[PDB]
């Protein structure tokens, strides 16, 4: 924010901000796969016990 | 529509745009950042000189 004027800071901090959100995003995404295959493996208990 | 009219130096035009520092575009007249309008600037030294 500091030493950039402000017309391109935006074209800089949006850069960040959708980059963290992708990140964010992947994050994401794994858990929900890995919650998934865990819900598979939890209903494979259920039937065992 | 406004139209706000003034008269400066030359090395002082760069600091009319938005968002830059100095005496003119801090002490004396400061654009918002977030302008949506136009700027003119046309050599005035025979009328105003």
């Amino acid at each position: 924010f500091s030493r950039l004027d402000p017309p391109e800071a935006e074209v800089q901090i949006d850069r960040l901000i959708t980059g963290r959100l992708q990140s964010l995003q992947t994050y994401v995404t794994q858990q929900l796969i890995r919650a998934a295959e865990i819900r598979a493996s939890a209903n494979l208990a259920a039937t065992k016990m | 529509v406004y139209a706000d009219s003034f008269v400066i130096r030359g090395d002082e035009v760069r600091q009319i745009a938005p968002g830059q520092t100095g005496n003119i575009a801090d002490y004396n007249y400061k654009l918002p950042d977030d302008f949506t309008g136009c700027v003119i600037a046309w050599n005035s030294n025979k009328l105003d000189s």
